[PDB]
């Protein structure tokens, strides 16, 4: 147990140490970590949420640091990092406040003033646009820091695509499920390779040789159950008596199966998805009939397929009616790498499609899908809001300097609070200067007065070494990700500078 | 001597451990258990009934919190302390050789002359209700880490509140398992919001089901929809390959069949507390029926309330009579998550409130304060009259308890009279946890409830001792009695035990 | 092994210890003790036997004098504090008569001589009364040194009043079965809010939420066995050849527990409380038919129920006729506290009532029953025993006086022996004194001589800071328990006497 | 330190040694009463000296000479 | 213990200030922290506090009050 200022500055080096864990990931000069466990065991990522639900916390308030990137990275996709080392920043700021003996609270309450207040200014300076061509920007920028190769302008459309192919309109505005996206990954050497399959794919093999390789206008039956033998619920035992019965019993099994896919034949279903199993008899019936099956599909896939073709998941083979099949004008299976995989091309809805991620290593697949993914979920949310700000230390230079002018126009305290909350804004920018191996005081004595004499869009540009216009470069900031990530920032600061004694 | 001595000592150790989350400089725990689970609250309930006590006068104090927690609701940091300042005050009588006896009689005295003041000073709640419960919400709200937003949650609790409360016999009466709150992270605080109808934290059972259905017949269960296998010993045998499909229809016809029963008598969604078959669960969907399962207990009981449903365990003879109704029931997804929403219920008298925190320690301690106004807003509804705060009331029970002592003269009276230093406590842990000086406080708090200031109270922001209910800190009357009732009987408890052995 | 001096001593030794353990909860002005286990936890009692009961006693000789308690409280309810005080004092005493010689047995003699003749002095100046005025003042006292607020007056009276309530009269003389007064508890704060019902309260709810809420003219079947599916003794197994029977056997079980309910309804009986469990669908048809069902009722109870209704306890249903029904004007489930109760009210049989304990944190509830108990039953035997004595150490100091002089007519070491009695039985006068802090020895000189001068009256009082006339303070001492208490401590303090050699 | 007290009362004057320990406990239980009270231990330290001089001059005040009686008044004390 | 030594020397070379010079020494190291994780470097941190304390033997010097009378050299003593 700690009591007061020792829990307290206790606390803020807690904090301030998870924080700096990450910190060095910040920015298109960023580095990664190495994440190694028991048996799984290496993990290499740029990622702010992985390095950290990876990362083995021990410390309490260091749990709740960590509490932030998760929530950033579910609710918002992208700005995990930066919402951690503002944390971080927003605790070490108010350490000094809580040193001249300041109260927690009134720390607390500038905080609320001072987000409250940037909550405005950005949502007054913040930039309207939805075109394609800013649309690629966000993606551009959303995969920076991150080891995806030169590609990235190559990443950034598919990105924007699909997006764009997914966006529904509703009453007047776009909305952008992600789930309509699916993602996925193989091996295979090329990272160009990456396919944009404007439909479905599904990482599994037809059950059986004999099974067409491709099936053009295909009727699709997601079956829920297992094409196979199954046991009434109440214990059963079959008494032979007759030597002559024993034959008879091995045959109802046989006709059985053959039932099964007799019912799917009747249907029209030439294509069988079945999220379980199918018994070897199933199988060498389905494919008598040349039906193109498939088995243990993920309910994941059942659901976006039973979405994508339009079809309805039965159970009971007994209601499998041609109403409940779905469409899709070929189903095919494709050697893709050293896997086949099955692809679900032309389906009724065309608003579900996949991104086929293909790179080499494995270490690397598994990022670049981790970079594609903060990148689809910026570009989503920019189709959907519209808005944008200038990237690179742009937005927060601005904030700063603006919220230490709005600190005047408050109380004693509280502007000490305020002033406190501006500076910690300034950590961004002197982050990426640092990072990219430049002087981080003169960058921001540099950015400030550019910021200062009204050049909103000059952020921390690594290329001229130094500041720069961001406009230019195309650097820009969602707005959804700054605002969660202020917000979530200052509720956490303030929980943990409240605790005065941790037992 | 000595067991008392270090009973006294454990106690007013709990004491202090809360003192320092009393009002809106008040500071808030952390507290990690054996697992490593990790609670930052303020609610001294809370922080009580969750540290490690050993001591058996320590837990003793903590039975405080629970009680107070029990009856009133807000209170229980007010409680604890008190219940230190009684028995670090009997301390000292203890010395002057005062009988535990003597202590404990005059400390009743006292107590029962505390909550006579309290009615005293009290204040009916008049016209003004709108904004005088809206000024007691607040102040709740004030000690926790949401003041950040107390204008938009005393607003919600006022509003949540007011809708479920009945008025009879010209005299309210509140119901909370009226008010369904719930809490999803992934918003700000400022993003609660009050849903007229109860949300449940689930979603629809199988991909197949509708997303909403208008104008519901609400089947709520509390039996599973499974093949029901006989109560003895059952075994099938087949002799006949034939048999053996008859057989597996046959079960298939009785979960085929439970859906007509629930789907005949009108149903349009079933919610219930047991699982759903999977070979069920087909059926329902095709049907068009909207079915959660395993759904909490306490949230059956607050969906019954809410549309008049009647909660069935016996399938077979679901009648319509059963069904409960809604005008709509729709999955929404809050944030992450899946919801589902029952609106529109056929009793209006049912709302719920969904606090959204950034973050799961957030939003827990934002739950947690919710829920203090609700109680508070509610059991000043209820109860009619408030006292003012801030310490105002203490220091007037404080005033009063020093003359009641000089008539019950004796050494009843020093009792009585450490008693009402004791009740001090509140003044100086209020004043403390800002920054004000105790003593200098504490001395013009006197002064102006001499002359019969009888609201000045600790306005913990300018300093000053000013009238509390014209700057609005005001609580239940409620609140106070109670945390004077507990605070001295515990102090009565620990003071007649003289020994503690295993 | 310990032989002779060594053995005796040390065997004083041990029972005078255990007996200073509970001798400060003495009188009014007793204290209490906390005992904690390792699971249950903290009980915090001034109960004589339950401060022992709980208490780990090791010495053997110290479970000796455990033992009078446990006798004392269970055989005449008040005066287990007493018993062990005074049979400390009599192993005490005797350790002088010890050392100068006098030999165990001789001693055992004295105070058999001395006991049988205080057992005859009180007998003798013993005052008669039988009115409610004094039985409310023996309960008054038997509340004193009990945590149990300034209710007392109130409570003596629910006490005195369920006495008298539940007293019946047989040939010539009053009897109370105490067993005919159900008292229970509950949490909620009060001690005012405790109620006399005049019925009996059943801590327990109505099975099923459609049952009426409460019945009027109640006929009342109490039942031995379950309301659920039995199964014959001889193993059975159920052989389904044909689909359809699979549903016939369902049913019969369905038919099953509506015929049980019909058994029920068709007694006339609309109320049905049951021992045992209630299954789920007898419940339904329970509540069909509107009869008002409690499962798990407790043995004890359904007991006092048969007793109190005059029903008959039924297990086979078939035997379940009009004949055997209990009534009660009333059957009605009301909620006590946070907890919904069962109340049976106006039973056929008025010899049966309840005192429904309130009173907050829990810890006072249980005392409050404690303190209540002795009340109940030292004001019952005073109901049936018409007689009572001088308390606050009257009878004792009164009692010495006389056997100080009854010592002189006897022969020489036995009125050693009675002396020492004599002396024993001042530590009641001087204890009282003690624990309100009051000065032993003058207390005890100033009682002495007032008793001498006649007044048999004068007893210790606390409120004049001496001594006093117990007559006008009320404090009145029941026969049965002073008698139990002289006898049970002089044959303990015997047979501890006579050990010369504990191995 | 509080012994320290009883040897140097002991120097002084001889006898009250005890007396000057029961005092120190007094007012240093007392102080912490105070204390709790967030009163300065400047503030006690003050007020207990200003006490203690006006304890002096009393005892000088309500003191009374040795008259004729030095014998018998000295056989008192003795 | 580099800090104890300016106690030491502050004691025996001026007598007085001893616990203003540990208590300055231990600021300006601790406001030196930010300006050090800010980017600044110790060196001109170094040379900050040379440019300011020099000033400031300017501005007290300047500022400083002469007397030598009796009446404040009582004070300086009070
Ligand atoms: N090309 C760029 N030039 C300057 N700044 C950039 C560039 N790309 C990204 N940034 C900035 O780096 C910060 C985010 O770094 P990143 O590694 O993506 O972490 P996070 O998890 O917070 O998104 C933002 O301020 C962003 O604008
Ligand atoms: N605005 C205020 N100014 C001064 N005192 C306040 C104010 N708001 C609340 N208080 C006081 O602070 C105390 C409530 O603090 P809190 O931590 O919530 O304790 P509790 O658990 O007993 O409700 C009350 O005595 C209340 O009147
Ligand atoms: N009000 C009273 N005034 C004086 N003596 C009292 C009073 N009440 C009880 N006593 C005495 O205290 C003794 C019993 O104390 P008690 O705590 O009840 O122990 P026990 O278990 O032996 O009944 C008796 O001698 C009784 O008369
Ligand atoms: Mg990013
Ligand atoms: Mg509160
Ligand atoms: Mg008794």
């Amino acid at each position: 147990r700690e009591q007061g200022k020792n829990a307290q500055r206790n606390n803020i080096e807690a904090a301030k140490a998870i924080a700096d864990a990450v910190r060095t990931t910040l920015g298109p000069k960023g580095m990664d970590k190495m994440l190694v466990d028991s048996i799984g065991d290496i993990i290499i990522s740029n990622d702010g949420a992985t390095i950290l639900k990876e990362m083995d916390v021990e410390h309490p308030t260091a749990k709740m640091i960590v509490e932030v990137s998760k929530a950033q990275d579910t609710a918002v996709g992208d700005g995990t990092t930066t919402a951690v080392v503002l944390s971080g920043e927003l605790l070490k700021q108010a350490e000094t406040l809580l040193d001249q003996g300041v109260h927690p609270t009134v720390i607390s309450n500038g905080y609320r003033l001072a987000v409250n207040e940037a909550r405005k200014i950005i949502d007054e300076i913040a930039e309207k646009s939805t075109d394609d061509a800013t649309l690629r920007k966000i993606a551009l920028t959303a995969l920076s820091g991150k080891n995806t190769g030169l590609s990235n302008d190559f990443l950034a459309d598919l990105v924007v695509k699909a997006v764009n192919a997914v966006a529904e309109v509703r009453d007047g505005k776009t909305i952008v499920d992600t789930a309509n996206i699916k993602v996925d990954k193989k091996n295979g050497g090329s990272v160009n390779d990456t396919q944009f399959i404007s439909g479905i794919v599904i990482d599994k093999e037809k059950v059986h040789s004999k099974m067409p390789d491709v099936v053009k206008n295909a009727k699709i039956a997601l079956i829920d159950s297992a094409l196979e033998i199954k046991k009434t619920e109440i214990e059963a035992k079959v008494q032979i008596s007759d030597p002559s019965k024993i034959q008879d019993f091995l045959n109802q099994e046989t006709n059985t199966f053959k039932q099964m896919v007799e019912k799917i034949k009747k249907s029209g279903a030439n294509v069988v998805l079945c999220q379980k199993g199918i018994d070897d008899v199933a199988q060498h019936y389905l494919a008598k009939e040349g039906i193109y099956a498939v088995r243990r599909v993920k309910k994941s896939d059942m659901e976006k397929l039973a979405k994508a073709t339009g079809a309805k998941i039965v159970t009971d083979l007994d209601d499998l009616t041609p109403s409940v099949l779905g469409e899709a004008e070929t189903v095919e299976e494709r050697k893709i790498g050293d896997d086949r995989m099955t692809f679900v091309m032309g389906c009724k809805n065309p608003k579900a499609v996949s991104i086929l991620i293909r790179g080499g290593t494995d270490h690397v697949v598994s990022e670049v899908e981790r970079a594609l993914n903060d990148a689809i979920r910026v570009v989503a949310i920019t189709k959907e809001d519209g808005k944008f700000l200038w990237g690179g230390g742009a937005v927060e230079a601005e904030l700063a300097m603006r919220l230490a002018k709005y600190a005047n126009s408050v109380g004693g305290r509280e502007q000490l609070a305020i002033e406190a909350f501006a500076k910690a804004l300034e950590i961004i920018p002197r982050t990426l200067a640092e990072n990219a191996g430049i002087d981080p005081i003169n960058t921001l004595i540099k950015l400030k007065a550019d910021d200062e004499k009204g050049r909103i869009s000059v952020g921390v540009d690594l290329d001229n070494n130094g500041v720069g216009d961001m406009k230019a470069k195309g650097v820009v900031d969602p707005l959804r990700v700054k605002t969660h990530a202020l917000e979530s920032a200052v509720e956490v600061a303030t929980m943990i500078l409240r605790i005065d004694d941790v037992i | 001597k000595d067991a008392m001595k270090e009973n006294i000592e454990a106690a007013i150790a709990i004491s202090n451990s809360v003192r320092s989350s009393l009002g809106p400089r008040g500071m808030d725990k952390m507290l990690v258990d054996s697992l490593g689970d990790i609670v930052i609250t303020n609610d001294g309930v809370t922080i009580l009934k969750e540290m490690d006590v050993e001591h058996p006068a320590a837990k003793m104090m903590v039975e405080v919190s629970k009680t107070q927690d029990s009856f009133v609701g807000d209170g229980t940091t007010t409680a604890v302390i008190i219940a230190g300042g009684l028995l670090q005050q009997a301390q000292g009588l203890i010395n002057q050789n005062v009988h535990p006896t003597v202590i404990s009689e005059g400390y009743r005295m006292a107590s029962e002359e505390a909550k006579r003041v309290i009615d005293e000073i009290s204040t009916k709640i008049g016209a003004d209700e709108k904004a005088l419960l809206l000024k007691m919400a607040q102040t709740s709200l004030n000690s926790k880490s949401a003041s950040v937003a107390k204008d938009k949650l005393a607003e919600i609790s006022y509003e949540a509140v007011k809708s479920v409360a009945e008025l009879r016999d010209g005299k309210y009466y509140v119901d909370f398992d009226n008010i369904q709150v719930v809490k999803k992270q992934g918003g700000a605080i400022d993003d609660t919001q009050l849903i007229n109808g109860i949300i449940v934290d689930k979603e629809k059972v199988h991909p197949g089901m509708p997303d909403v259905v208008k104008d519901a017949k609400i089947a709520l269960l509390d039996a599973p929809l499974e093949i029901k296998k006989p109560e003895f010993d059952t075994n099938l045998r087949i002799e006949d390959p034939s048999m053996i499909q008859k057989f597996l229809a046959q079960e298939e016809n009785m979960l085929r069949e439970m859906v007509d029963k629930i789907k005949s008598v009108g149903a349009n969604v079933v919610i219930t507390q047991k699982g759903i078959d999977d070979m069920a669960q087909h059926y329902l969907s095709r049907a068009g029926i909207y079915a959660v399962r395993r759904v909490k207990k306490s949230d059956m009981d607050k969906l019954a309330k809410a549309t008049g449903a009647s909660i069935v365990s016996t399938i077979d003879e679901i009648s319509s009579s059963d069904l409960g109704t809604a005008e709509r029931v729709e999955q929404v997804k809050v944030g992450e998550d899946y919801m589902t929403f029952v609106t529109g219920c056929k009793n209006p008298k049912a709302v719920s409130i969904l606090v959204r925190g950034e973050t799961e320690h957030v939003v827990d301690e934002m739950e947690r304060s919710i829920t203090d106004s609700l109680h508070v807003v509610a059991s000043a509804l209820e109860d009619g009259a408030y006292a003012a705060g801030g310490g105002a009331t203490a220091a007037e029970i404080a005033f009063r308890l020093r003359s009641y002592a000089q008539k019950i003269g004796g050494r009843q009276q020093l009792a009585i009279e450490k008693f009402a230093d004791a009740i001090e406590e509140i003044p100086r842990a209020l004043a403390e946890n800002a920054g004000l000086d105790p003593i200098d406080i504490l001395l013009k708090l006197r002064a102006e409830h001499a002359k019969g200031n009888k609201t000045y109270g600790i306005n913990v922001f300018t300093g000053e001792i000013e009238d509390m209910v014209k700057n609005g800190v005001i609580e239940p009357i409620r609140v106070g009695k109670q945390a004077i009732e507990s605070a001295t009987e515990a102090a009565i408890m620990i003071l007649r035990i003289d020994d503690v052995i295993a």
